[PDB]
């Protein structure tokens, strides 16, 4: 296995700003799609072990 | 008033390999237990500094470009200050950095300098210890002035029996001029020390002038004290700096050496 | 409630058995700290902007504003500035902000040259006698002064360098009067054909047209990399709290986090400390010379544990990576990113290895895993 | 962007100028996550093997 | 020589976590892998 | 950008206009390398298998 | 700087060819109230 990692795509990109987070929403589902991918990796580390 | 003393002609100057001297904190930022890279003007490691030793006296004119490292292994304070300029003859401005028994004075009036200028201890004159004007003649067009008090002071060290190394850096960028320094008691008779130390910043001022040349200033048919000083030229480099846990640069890599 | 936040994360009215991610929690700031140097004296903007006479561009003036309180609204609320363009800050934000130093440049030009004075421009003023850095931050200010600087015979004390061998470095000034060989022949002395004096008068007379009339110009060349600041807009500092989360502003470094008394010994030349991320993690307060650690206050993943909605509407919530000494500390008597405080009921709080689990009974009996929680824990629905 | 620090952009600029700088930080950061998650998906397939 | 096992935060690891990069626990702790083994 | 040739952009424009054109070439080229290296990492996993 | 110029309906075109320009001798003039270039810098015209 490897280390399970997840990222808050909003806290990484816009960390604690509302007025950045409203611009990040204009990029659609990209943050959710990254979170999904990292969750799929993280579940696979238990499947493997 | 020129006390013209051209006793000795231009001597082919001595040279000394500067091992790991010429590193300073690049900005007012605390950092700790981190290896940080910095593109900035620094003294290249293992580089030939010019070397000078004040019958033995020494105060030549030197070129200035990009910036300078200056250091001295000394006792009793003979090294007093610095001149900078472009023409040195009042076709352009020029500046003076004088230090004495305490204060520091800074001035950029359009000075005319004698061919062989320096500042002695004015024991007699019209009276004791007059203001350090005698390097120049005229000061009618002054665009900046500054003063400070606690600039450099000696170390107690059981009456200071060792020669105390004094290290400085002088630099300019886009109208600003900056100064950094450090001290260390050392036990080397005739050479610059192996080992490491960072220089802290001390002063900045906005001269707004071209600079192309500089010179040192020393005190006193006469007797005076003997001491060494060294000059290195800064260059644009990248250094990787190891900040220790206390946030002092403890080691560095000159990544073009 | 936490079940509803799963339904909108999955975008389904029913949810299968599992553990699911949802929007992160992050504890909100309780109140706002503001700190600036405890200076009080207002800056000398009058004589910087409304002195009796100003320098010619060949020897353009520089005055250093320092150790004082500005108020750039008292400037920008004036009608008198025909141009007031700022090139690395908004002119409105200047009050919420503080600077290492401010240099006020002052000079006079024909009203058509105000265009040349903006950063990275080019033209005879911008090339041979007054050049801004291309990376300049600051403001350019200008106004018409024909009704102040235009005596009927001609104000010929105002003048510009017509010729210069090469384009000058940013923020240089030149007072030399060297004669200029515009022809190939090496001229000397004082004058001759294509052997010009370098400095020429503006023809400023009160009958001149707009663009040929005299304009006073000021450039506020402020610098705001985080060296210890000396000129601030007018804002009241306030009492400094610790161990609570706050919005903070030190010298215009706005941020959010919890402050703490720090053993990080900044040397006297430093004021801010920075993390590997290029974010500040320590600060030296501008009113008490003391070093504070900044930690951005508690945040983590919120995962919801559910049987199927076709089995129950009970759910349990995992606050990932949290010592839930802070979960009951969160208490929605103030704001948070999640609104659902319902779970902070208590008497069920389990401090697990990978965070803290609210709303599930901890049992000493062991079973085969069902919903995985991490660090050896699983959850399941039973009698 | 005129600074890498999101709060500085928001401190120095008003909304319509700030949006142009913040969008450069968002665009670059988002590419930095999409790179990380791609590298991690390709490592997850190696560890998976 | 491991790094960031995600076992309760309260340094490189602290820098990473404070930017929204969290590390999750494995389902099976090192006692449980030792028992299976 | 007004040309695909980096030297033409630098020959025709002064610094503040050139930076806006050169940034479009940088952004597009960098995406072209990130694509190539991603394709090559995915081929490297096939060749590994 | 010719004596008279065409009306916009029949706007004039002259072909500059087989010669050395100097766009600094133009752009160093004060006389041009507008001098905007739309695919080159007006300063770079000499290097080109
Ligand atoms: C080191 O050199 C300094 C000059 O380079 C020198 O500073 C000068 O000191 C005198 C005496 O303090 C000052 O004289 C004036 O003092 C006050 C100023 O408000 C007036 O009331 C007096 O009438 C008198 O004009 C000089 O003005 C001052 N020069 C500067 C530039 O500040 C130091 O005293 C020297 N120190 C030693 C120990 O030699
Ligand atoms: C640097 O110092 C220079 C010497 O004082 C000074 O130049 C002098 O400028 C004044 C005018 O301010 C001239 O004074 C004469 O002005 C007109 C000229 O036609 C006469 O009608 C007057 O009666 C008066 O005599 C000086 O002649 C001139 N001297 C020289 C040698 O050029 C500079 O202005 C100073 N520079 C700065 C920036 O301060
Ligand atoms: C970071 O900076 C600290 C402050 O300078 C430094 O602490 C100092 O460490 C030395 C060496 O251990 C101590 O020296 C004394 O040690 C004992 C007493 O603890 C005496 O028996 C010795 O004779 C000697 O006098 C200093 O007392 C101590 N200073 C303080 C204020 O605690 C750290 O060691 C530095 N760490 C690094 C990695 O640079
Ligand atoms: C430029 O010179 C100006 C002339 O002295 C000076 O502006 C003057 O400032 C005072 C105080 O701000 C104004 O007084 C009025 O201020 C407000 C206006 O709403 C009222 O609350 C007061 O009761 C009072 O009426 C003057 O009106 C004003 N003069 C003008 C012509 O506007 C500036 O201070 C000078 N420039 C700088 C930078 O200081
Ligand atoms: C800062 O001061 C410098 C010293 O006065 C000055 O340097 C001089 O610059 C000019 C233009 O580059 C050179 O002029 C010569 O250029 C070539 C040789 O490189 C000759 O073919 C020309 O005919 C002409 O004589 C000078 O040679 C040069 N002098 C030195 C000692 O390097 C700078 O101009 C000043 N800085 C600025 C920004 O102007
Ligand atoms: C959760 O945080 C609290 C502190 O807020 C921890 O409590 C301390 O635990 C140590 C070790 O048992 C004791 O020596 C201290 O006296 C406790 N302090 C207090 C104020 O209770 C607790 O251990 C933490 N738990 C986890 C799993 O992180
Ligand atoms: C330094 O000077 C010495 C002579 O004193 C010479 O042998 C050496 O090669 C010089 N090195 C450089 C890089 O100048
Ligand atoms: C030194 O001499 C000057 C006259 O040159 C006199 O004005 C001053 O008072 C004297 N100071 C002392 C301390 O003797
Ligand atoms: C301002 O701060 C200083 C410390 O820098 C403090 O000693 C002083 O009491 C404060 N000023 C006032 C008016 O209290
Ligand atoms: C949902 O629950 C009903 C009984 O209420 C049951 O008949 C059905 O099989 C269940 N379906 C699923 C997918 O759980
Ligand atoms: C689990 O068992 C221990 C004794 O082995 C006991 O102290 C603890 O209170 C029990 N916990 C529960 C929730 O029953």
């Amino acid at each position: 296995s490897m280390t399970k990692t997840s990222v808050d795509c909003t806290m990484y990109i816009c960390g604690d700003s509302t007025e950045c987070s409203n611009l990040l929403l204009q990029y659609g589902s990209f943050c959710t799609q990254l979170n999904r991918a990292l969750t799929g990796i993280a579940v696979e580390q238990d499947k493997n072990t | 008033q020129c006390v013209n003393l051209r006793t000795r002609t231009q001597l082919p100057p001595a040279y000394t390999n500067s091992f790991t001297r010429g590193v300073y904190y690049p900005d007012k930022v605390f950092r700790s237990s981190v290896l940080h890279s910095t593109q900035d003007l620094f003294l290249p490691f293992f580089s030939n500094v010019t070397w000078f030793h004040a019958k033995r006296f020494d105060n030549p004119v030197l070129p200035f470009n990009d910036g300078v490292y200056f250091a001295s292994t000394e006792k009793s304070n003979i090294i007093r200050g610095w001149i900078f300029g472009t023409t040195l003859d009042s076709k352009t401005q020029s500046l003076l950095i004088v230090n004495n028994a305490t204060n520091v004075v800074i001035k950029v009036c359009e000075f005319q300098f004698c061919n062989d200028p320096f500042l002695d201890v004015y024991y007699h004159k019209n009276n004791k210890s007059w203001m350090e004007s005698g390097v120049y003649s005229s000061a009618n067009n002054c665009t900046f002035e500054y003063v400070s008090q606690p600039f450099l002071m000696d170390l107690e060290g059981k009456q200071g029996n060792f020669k105390n190394l004094r290290e400085f850096v002088f630099k300019n960028i886009d109208g600003y001029f900056k100064i950094y320094s450090k001290h260390t008691p050392i036990n080397l008779v005739r050479d610059l020390p192996q080992g490491f130390s960072a220089l802290e910043p001390l002063v900045d001022l906005p001269i707004g002038i071209n600079i192309t040349r500089f010179q040192t200033l020393l005190a006193l048919g006469w007797t005076a004290g003997a001491a060494a000083y060294y000059v290195g030229y800064l260059q644009p480099r990248t250094f990787l700096l190891k900040y220790n846990e206390n946030g002092t640069i403890t080691d560095a890599v000159d990544c073009a050496l | 409630d936490p079940l509803s936040e799963t339904k909108c994360t999955l975008k389904s009215f029913t949810v299968e058995k599992g553990i699911y991610q949802t929007s992160n929690f992050r504890v909100q700031p309780t109140e706002s700290i503001v700190r600036f140097p405890n200076i009080t004296n207002l800056c000398p903007f009058g004589e910087v902007f409304n002195a009796t006479r100003f320098a010619s561009v060949y020897a353009w003036n520089r005055k250093r504003i320092s150790n004082c309180v500005a108020d750039y609204s008292v400037l920008y609320n004036s009608a008198s500035f025909s141009t007031f363009k700022c090139y690395g800050v908004s002119p409105t934000k200047l009050n919420d902000l503080c600077f290492t130093n401010v240099y006020a440049d002052s000079f006079v030009i024909r009203g058509d040259e105000v265009r040349q004075i903006a950063p990275g421009q080019t033209g005879k003023i911008a090339d041979y006698n007054y050049k801004l850095p291309d990376d300049f931050t600051g403001c350019v200010i200008a106004w018409n002064s024909n009704n102040l600087d235009s005596k009927v015979g001609g104000n010929y004390n105002y003048r510009y360098r017509l010729f210069r061998k090469s384009n000058l470095k940013p923020f240089e000034r030149d007072i030399s009067t060297e004669i200029y060989q515009a022809g190939s022949k090496p001229c000397n002395g004082v004058e001759g054909f294509n052997c010009y004096f370098p400095l020429q008068s503006y023809g400023f007379q009160p009958t001149n047209g707009v663009g040929y009339q005299p304009y006073r110009v000021v450039v506020l060349s402020f610098e705001l990399l985080h060296a210890p600041a000396t000129v601030c807009g007018p804002k009241k500092s306030t009492n400094l709290v610790k161990n609570k989360c706050v919005n903070f502003n030190f010298n215009g470094l706005t941020g959010t986090g919890v402050l703490t008394e720090s053993n990080k010994k900044f040397l006297p030349f430093q004021q801010f400390g920075r993390d590997i991320a290029d974010t500040t993690d320590a600060v030296r307060d501008p009113q008490t010379l003391e070093i504070l650690d900044i930690t951005p206050c508690s945040f983590g993943g919120v995962s919801v544990i559910t049987p199927g909605t076709n089995t129950s509407n009970q759910v349990a919530v995992l606050y990932q990576g949290v010592n839930c000494t802070e979960v009951p500390v969160a208490i929605h008597a103030d704001q948070l990113t999640p609104t659902w405080r319902v779970y902070s009921t208590g008497s069920n709080v389990f401090q697990t290895r990978a965070g803290c689990l609210i709303g599930a009974e901890h049992v000493n009996n062991s079973y085969e895993c069902d919903i995985p929680i991490g660090a050896g824990i699983c959850a399941s629905y039973q009698t | 962007a005129i600074s890498s620090v999101l709060n500085d952009i928001l401190s120095r600029l008003d909304k319509v100028e700030a949006e142009v700088q913040i969008d450069r930080l968002i665009t670059g950061r988002l590419q930095s996550l999409q790179t990380y998650v791609t590298q991690q998906l390709i490592r997850a397939a190696e560890i998976r093997a | 020589t491991l790094a960031d096992a995600g076992f309760i935060k309260q340094d490189l690891i602290c820098a990473q976590k404070f930017n929204g990069l969290t590390v999750l626990p494995p389902l099976l702790t090192d006692e449980m892998i030792a028992q299976y083994t």
